[PDB]
DNA sequence: TGGGTGGTTCTGGGTCCATGGGCTG
DNA sequence: CAGCCCATGGACCCAGAACCACCCA
DNA sequence: GGTGGGTGGTTCTGGGTCCATGGGCTG
DNA sequence: CAGCCCATGGACCCAGAACCACCCACCC
DNA sequence: GGTGGGTGGTTCTGGGTCCATGGGCTG
DNA sequence: CAGCCCATGGACCCAGAACCACCCACCC
């Protein structure tokens, strides 16, 4: 909408007067007619032209157009006049005949006014696309006052949701005193463990009852279909469960107390009639309920709303692809559709709207099907599709096609036998030959934290198939093809009996993720045409990448990337089309695009998979990146000595993974001591805890129990504190912190011991950015232990290699020396400094940027060799002993705390380390250290040297600012360092880094303009 | 406007302004120069498309001095761009005009360009020049009535060799084209070659008249001959019977030759304009030293009126006519 | 095509649904938008409520007229209310003076197409395939001007011998001016090393007669006078033609060749599609050589390729580029050369 | 007439680490 | 053979900045 | 089914102002 | 001589006002 | 009042040649 | 080594005839 539609209006107004040769209203009025109509068709209204209206003056005033709702109610009006007449003197003439004045766009071909509520809200020039876009926004968004009251009431319900849920929770606690309730509750948890969750817990049945009551009250209060809960199979079952307890004075007690929460919303929803306006309360309840009840279960279910724009685009596109490929149509008999996840019932509510009224009966009765896992969704959905059908046609008819089943587990079996009717339709759906599978599957890879203890429900006969297919062909180490969305994809590739479409909106990871390499190769053998529309929006990125990704198509609620994909399998090769939305784009823009763009007219570049099955980011082959190798898996896994040696190094180390950075690191060893005390002490207490509680993790969450630790406490063995294991280490660029480096508090130590044994070993490591690398390729050489959070996937490349019995034999490969001496007729020592400067070469880091973010940086033989080894020498030494290089002259001034209050002084001693930039964010060479200390004397070359998204200086400043330990046990029950005690040392460290940067810049600057 | 970003145009434009500050009007300004350029580019397109006489410009002395100015910017992509945009106005007229053979039907477009260009571009300059067209009925009547009095008082006809007819203000060329249609074919050749003469001050009128006259002759005779008797000169300034008309070298010859021809009949519709409407317009009538001085000695000196409005452009064109008729003849005019 | 007709049906049902009116004034916006969008693809545009004088002098205003870039009507549309009799309303409107050349008498239910004054096809608007056929015929009706241009192109072929007589006499009368002979001698010697070692003055008079003939029709029938002004090779041959083709010489030749160029120019000016006018380029090409140098036509080869063969050969090279070189004709890097353009 | 006051909505901008699969052993 | 190295992207939220009344100093 | 508004286009048709600016005084 | 008086006729244009055309509403 | 015939135009349709001229021989 | 044999397939076009339109003689 917005610019896209307003720019088409501008072009079509010109072509009317050009092709016709007339500037009269009756001809030129067909340009704004199409602008308004097409805008309305995406907003869910329709501009019907020339509709007569009996006014208070007794005249059937006929305005040029009437914006109307699905309930035939006039919301807005439009009167177009010719450029010849004066708009202002003709508005008065029409308004004096009794023309409506509540929402009317009086418009000439060059000017447009909006008389909202009787007063000109805005007068714009139609030549300016942005101005007209804003005017029409206000016109199509103006709602009558009753609608606005309901809106505010829905907002207020979200505020009261936790409080009414508290009252309902108290009532469910009292239910335990009675044994009649606990009788049918125990029967229910048994019958539910046989159909929904094999691990159904008592708490799960409790939430499932709170849902029956809350939603049962709001199906009589806000909406007026109380009979739904008296005609629904699932409702009747949990109605008995509730009745056993919730009844008589208990029912009345809750009702009277909660009558205040459910009163305001009822008063407002009595005025509203259109279901399309009332269904929005259900969307709010859908999300806010789980927010204020089971947030961890909300993560496992992906309780989210799919904006109507995304659903209407997919429904429209599926129709076009059903004609282009299967010569059929969505409203044709035999094209049955299933939804793997109904949620708030949108993908099927909007299908009802799209389908003709004539063919709506058949499709509703036996050709539209959906599934749901939770109860609130099941109800919210069924209510919606029943009321939508009734509004569109004019007759109420219960939907007999929603089944409450885990679609992933229902693949025989009593999965779905919560009630008899439920299982009847669970097996009926599996019999129906469904052609289209549309939806928004839950996306969940891994889990939030091991402390959260919310793992993904393991799916048998689904992970079985992904293992035989996607994971099989995958060559990546950490295959995250176990995400709930990849499982939903594999289930659907199967559900599709012969030919059809799997149109889903999911994580964009499939388009370009190392783990999903197998999916990219397997899916092309499972489908015939693949159409991907990347909506970008990955906010799990940083720097220029973040701005490029832009806002998320889900109203900036999620942080992952999104992609509307349409996978069609026909009845040659597979045609992989692709269209990414523009970069630096906001959510509103992406959503307006989807609302108006027609699938037919979308530019789709045809991507051709390369040998590595990389659909996107195809590497150039002209570039000669075929030169040596820094490290290759074969060099490391070697037993031939120099036989398979084909690189420059022979040990690939990854930075220590701590898995609990808060407990393993500290600013001073004095604090680490007591931190490791509490941790191991609590583990030693946990191993005494009974085997049962230990196994079920029914313990305390004060310590960050990680995978290995839990299994160690499972052998009930014990640990010990050792102050020798603790050593200084780099976890962040130019920031050294004391680390435990114990096998007990370090989950994955990797091959780091073989570089610096317990930190004692002397070694120089060329740290590298691993593949893939979202942040620009970074490289640095140090002498203290690195972690995986220093550089993106830090891959340390050592100088020497300490062997089993303590022998520091040079790690550097001999093949290199034997391949380098031939080329340039040298010394392994300087060859180390040499490669550092080859990675320091700008043209190399820029021309081969794509290649570098795919594999280990292959090193080109460099003519000079001596000059590169000298370049690298100073560079390496400068970044190793950065702590003691040179105090760059830094102008230091302290400020007074103005009014001498204890607060003012203490406040101006907080960590206010802010880079002072100016105009368009350009550093002015000043850096407030705290409120008092204000540093300066910083050259712009200091800010130029970047070791990632931030500069070498910004990295230091960042880790010198105070933080709030995300770990609650460290946040208050442990240490909280200040900056008023570190300010002096920071000034010194800053000064060193300032010189370090200008020296790096100097060296880098003398490099050739060409790469080999 | 985009052409004034090129030093070559600015150079040629500056040379032209200086040349026309001694040939057309002492105060020829950049505004007048750019009007002339827009007129050249507009007439160029329509004369090749609706009138099928592209050669007109390559045989017209004035057109070749003004194509020098236009050749600096109007060529290649610049011309291809303005052409694709302007085609949406020229399209319809071109289509219908190609199915029309009679030039007497296509001369209605010439009248429209003349009266509407000024009304839309320079309404002020339209007032000082008098951009209006004489209805055919009036023109025809005067041509017939002049022949009547030529036979009554001079025993001659308009077709007789010796009667040199001069139109002091051609406009669209109506008077000369209607004389071509009256004069017999056997005598038209000589008259068109040395006895029909005319003068214009504005460029659009000049081009429109030259084409109208040449094409009316072509339709009647069957062959196309160039009319070498049209001059771009101020009639009330070319009283040198001099640098007036020196826009080009041929135009100066034509002016000096015309001021020696023995004119018998001065037919025409002189411009009329007594005063400017409001002082804020700053569009007063030009001062013509010689004519004004002769009006003062003759018309004004013999008038017993307090207010003299005898410096009207029509009164100035009547004094000139009396003086131009050196011996005998008729001055046939339509005026206030 | 089918897609647009499916959207038409989706709008008609939602106008009577969201608006609750069956009045023609409101239900006509569905077909208006169907025609408007189909037209935008066919290079035409549906202008609405355009008045038109009928034969008896009654201004009639149809509900919409299809206009080309030259602002010329090439089709019409009149919608009525379904609560009526289409055949009865067609007859009354036709009797008011309604054009019958190409008109769709629309009713929310059915639509008839009266082309050439005679019903050609009556369909039901509830059919997405039948309305697509009716509309294809309405938007591909050959107007009178297209047929009268094809007649003129065929007649120009027969009059080319006589037209080339005027131009031959001109090039012969130029061999008396020493300016021409001097330029011709320069051209023959720069074309004896560039085009043919045996370029003769006879070959140069052919290239002149071609430059002159095509430099008149390019400015009249095709309206591209600038082509010759900017073309590299045309500027070299205007330097040889401006030694004689100017002033009264050109005026004489122009007045004697106008009888052969008049008709094509009349018809061509009413055609906007270059695809229609390109049949004249094909006829000038073949017939010039058949009438002037029938022998050189044998040496060079002067037969154009039927478009059906060229379109197949282009579509098939694309299928085969994909199957063998995994590229497409549109992909960057696929350079295509036509050794003998014609 | 800022200014305090005291909230009160827009808005840009980025993490450590779960945890399955090869893999010698 | 089963404990031990590698990976690899991850269904938002949050300081902090206008800005908004809001009297009211 | 006419029939009168509603809306927009398409022809006639009627009907009419303050104020420039040279020349003549004029002192 | 500049600084007062005294004339004297002026190259259109545009708001109603029909009056149609078409068609929704309103009777009939 | 057709009907055949005289006259001129307008589509289709069917149906097919001697002889250039490079290369290998060849005595 | 310059005559002397040996192939080998070729970027259309134009007369019969059909049939059609129009008008004149010819039956009817
Ligand atoms: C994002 S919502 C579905 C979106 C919804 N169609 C919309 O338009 O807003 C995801 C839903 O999938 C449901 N679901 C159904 N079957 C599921 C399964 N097997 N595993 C996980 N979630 C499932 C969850 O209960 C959750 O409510
Ligand atoms: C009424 S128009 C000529 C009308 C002409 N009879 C016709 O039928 O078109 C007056 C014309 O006089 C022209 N003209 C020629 N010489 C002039 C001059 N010295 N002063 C003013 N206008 C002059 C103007 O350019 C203007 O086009
Ligand atoms: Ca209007
Ligand atoms: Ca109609």
């Amino acid at each position: 909408m917005s610019l896209q539609l307003v720019k088409k209006f501008q072009k079509r107004l010109e072509d009317i007067v050009a092709y016709g040769g007339t500037r009269n209203e009756s001809s030129v009025r067909a340009a704004f007619q199409q602008l308004l109509s097409d805008w309305a068709e995406g907003s869910g209204l329709r501009l019907i032209t020339e509709v007569t209206q009996k006014a208070v003056a007794g005249n059937n005033v006929r305005p040029d157009g009437t914006l109307k709702d699905s309930l035939q109610q006039s919301r807005g009006y439009w009167e177009s006049k010719d450029e010849a007449d004066t708009l202002d003197d003709e508005i008065q003439k029409k308004l004096a005949k009794g023309y409506p004045r509540d929402n009317i766009i009086f418009e000439d071909s060059r000017l447009a006014v909006l008389m909202q509520n009787g007063e000109e809200v805005q007068r714009v020039d139609m030549g300016d696309a942005g101005a007209l876009a804003g005017l029409l926004k206000l016109f199509f968004e103006f709602e009558p006052p009753q609608v606005l009251e309901f809106r505010k009431a829905v907002d207020h319900f979200k505020d009261e949701m936790p409080h009414l849920l508290k009252i309902l929770r108290e009532a469910a606690d009292a239910a335990e005193q009675k044994a009649d309730y606990r009788g049918e509750r125990d029967h229910f948890v048994e019958i539910a463990k046989e159909a929904i969750n094999p691990d159904f817990s008592p708490r799960d049945a409790r939430e499932m009852l709170i849902q029956h009551i809350l939603t049962g009250d709001l199906f009589t209060s806000v909406f007026d279909n109380a009979q739904y809960h008296e005609d629904n199979n699932i409702a009747q079952q949990l109605q008995q469960l509730a009745a056993t307890f919730y009844k008589g004075p208990v029912k009345r007690d809750i009702a009277e107390r909660t009558k205040r929460y459910y009163g305001a919303i009822q008063a407002a929803a009595a005025q509203i009639a259109d279901h399309h306006e009332k269904q929005r309360f259900l969307k709010a309840l859908y999300e806010n309920f789980y927010r204020a009840y089971n947030p961890a279960g909300a993560e496992r279910l992906g309780i989210f709303y799919t904006p109507g724009e995304i659903v209407r685009f997919m429904i429209e596109a599926t129709d076009t692809l059903l004609e282009k490929h299967f010569q059929k149509e969505l409203a044709d008999k035999g094209v049955e559709i299933l939804d793997p996840a109904t949620g708030t019932g949108t993908f099927i509510t909007e299908l009802i709207d799209f389908l003709p009224k004539a063919k709506l009966e058949q499709k509703y009765r036996e050709e539209l099907h959906c599934n749901e896992l939770a109860l609130l969704p099941y109800y919210i959905a069924n209510l919606n599709i029943e009321a939508t059908y009734a509004q569109k046609m004019g007759r109420y008819e219960e939907f007999r096609n929603i089944v409450l089943v885990d679609t992933l587990d229902n693949t025989s079996g009593l999965f779905g036998s919560v009630t008899a009717e439920n299982l009847e339709r669970a097996k009926r759906q599996n019999a129906r030959p469904v052609r289209v599978i549309i939806g928004n599957p839950p996306y969940r890879a891994n889990q939030a934290n091991e402390n959260d203890n919310n793992k993904n429900r393991e799916y048998k006969e689904i992970d079985r198939r992904i293992k035989a297919t996607y994971v099989a062909a995958s060559t990546a180490q950490k295959t995250k093809l176990y995400d709930m969305y990849s499982r939903f994809l594999r289930w659907a590739t199967d559900r599709l009996k012969e030919d059809g479409i799997v149109a889903f909106v999911s994580n964009s990871s499939f388009i370009d993720s190392r783990t999903f390499d197998g999916f990219r190769k397997e899916v092309v053998k499972d489908f015939d045409h693949i159409y991907i529309l990347d909506m970008k929006g990955n906010a799990n990125t940083s720097g220029e990448r973040r701005k490029r990704e832009g806002g998320n198509v889900f109203n900036d609620q999620i942080k992952v990337g999104v992609a509307v994909y349409f996978l069609v399998r026909s009845a040659k090769d597979t045609k992989i089309w692709y269209h990414a939305v523009p970069d630096f784009w906001r959510a509103r823009e992406k959503l307006e695009w989807l609302k108006t763009t027609k699938f037919e007219d979308i530019e789709f570049d045809h991507i051709r998979p390369d040998a590595k099955h990389n659909w996107l980011g195809q590497v150039d082959e002209e570039n000669d990146w075929n030169e040596f190798l820094p490290v290759a898996d074969k060099d490391t896994k070697q037993a031939k000595g120099l036989g398979q040696e084909r690189a420059i190094f022979k040990l690939y180390s990854l930075g220590v993974v701590t898995n609990r950075d808060e407990w393993v690191y500290s600013r001073a060893e004095d604090e680490l001591a007591d931190k490791v005390r509490y941790f191991i002490g609590r583990y030693n207490e946990i191993i005494k805890l009974p085997l049962g509680d230990l196994m079920s993790r029914n313990w305390e969450g004060d310590i960050k129990m990680t995978r290995a630790t839990i299994a160690d406490a499972q052998s009930r063995k014990s640990y010990s504190l050792e102050k020798n294991s603790i050593v200084p280490s780099l976890y962040r660029p130019f920031d050294v912190l004391k680390m435990y480096f114990s096998k007990n508090l370090n989950e994955m130590q990797y091959q780091m011991p073989s570089i610096f044994p317990k930190g004692v070993g002397e070694n120089v490591v060329i740290a590298l950015s691993g593949s893939p690398a979202a942040k620009p390729f970074q490289v640095l050489a140090t002498d203290i232990l690195p972690s995986l959070d220093l550089l993106e996937k830090t891959q340390c490349l050592p100088f020497y290699r300490y062997t089993m019995n303590g022998e520091r034999l040079n790690n550097i490969t001999d093949y290199a020396l034997k391949a380098f001496q031939t080329h340039y007729a040298i010394s392994r020592e300087d060859i180390f400094h040499y490669v550092y400067a080859v990675l320091h070469h700008p043209a190399y880091r820029e021309k081969y940027a794509l290649n570098l973010r795919q594999e280990f940086p292959r090193i080109p033989f460099y003519p000079e060799f001596g000059r590169w080894a000298a370049w690298g020498r100073e560079l390496m030494a400068l970044h190793i002993g950065f702590e003691s290089v040179a105090p760059y002259p830094l102008k230091r001034t302290d400020e007074p705390p103005k009014n001498d209050t204890p607060e003012a002084l203490a406040l101006a001693k907080k960590a206010r380390l802010k880079v002072q930039r100016d105009a368009a964010k350009q550093p002015t060479g000043a850096v407030e250290l705290d409120g008092l200390t204000t540093l300066a004397g910083i050259p712009a070359a200091a800010w130029a040297y970047k070791l990632g998204n931030r500069s070498a200086l910004e990295w230091v400043l960042e880790r010198h600012k105070e933080t709030t330990p995300k770990d609650a046990t460290i946040r208050e029950k442990f240490n909280t360092y200040r900056f008023a005690d570190h300010k002096e040392r920071v000034i010194d460290l800053l000064a060193r880094v300032t010189t370090v940067s200008v020296e790096t810049v100097r060296i880098v600057g003398e490099m050739p303009a060409e790469t080999m | 406007d985009a052409a004034e970003q090129k030093a070559d145009y600015r150079g040629e434009r500056d040379h032209f302004v200086e040349i026309a500050k001694e040939a057309i009007n002492p105060d020829f300004s950049p505004r007048d120069a750019r009007e002339m350029l827009i007129q050249h580019i507009l007439t160029g397109d329509l004369f090749t498309s609706v009138f099928d006489n592209a050669q007109y410009h390559e045989d017209n002395n004035i057109a070749q001095q003004l194509q020098q100015l236009a050749a600096t910017f109007y060529k290649g992509p610049v011309k291809r761009d303005i052409a694709e945009r302007t085609k949406r106005y020229y399209g319809a007229i071109q289509a219908a005009a190609a199915q029309i053979a009679d030039h007497h039907e296509k001369q209605r477009f010439l009248k429209a360009l003349y009266e509407n260009f000024y009304r839309a571009y320079n309404p002020a300059g339209a007032e000082r020049l008098g951009i209006f067209y004489t209805p055919g009925e009036i023109v025809r009547f005067m041509i017939e009535a002049t022949d009547t009095l030529l036979e009554k008082h001079f025993q001659k006809e308009l077709a007789d060799k010796g009667v040199e007819i001069l139109d002091p203000a051609t406009g669209t060329g109506t008077f000369i084209t209607e004389l071509i249609d009256f004069l017999p074919k056997a005598k038209l050749e000589q008259k068109y070659r040395e006895e029909l003469h005319c003068n214009e001050l504005a460029l659009l009128p000049y081009y429109i008249a030259n084409l109208n006259i040449e094409a009316t002759y072509a339709q009647k005779m069957g062959r196309y001959e160039e009319f070498r008797n049209i001059v771009l000169v101020d009639t009330l300034d070319n009283t040198g019977f001099g640098l007036f008309g020196s826009v080009t070298a041929e135009n100066l010859e034509r002016a000096k030759r015309q001021n020696a021809r023995p004119v018998r009949v001065i037919i025409g519709n002189p411009p009329y304009r007594a005063n400017q409407a409001n002082e804020n317009d700053n569009n007063k009538n030009r001062e013509y030293k010689e004519i004004d001085r002769r009006i003062k000695a003759t018309y004004v000196a013999a008038s017993t009126a307090q207010k003299t409005k005898l410096y009207d452009m029509y009164s100035r064109f009547l004094r000139w006519a009396t003086d131009r008729l050196k011996e005998d003849g008729i001055v046939a005019f339509v005026s206030n």
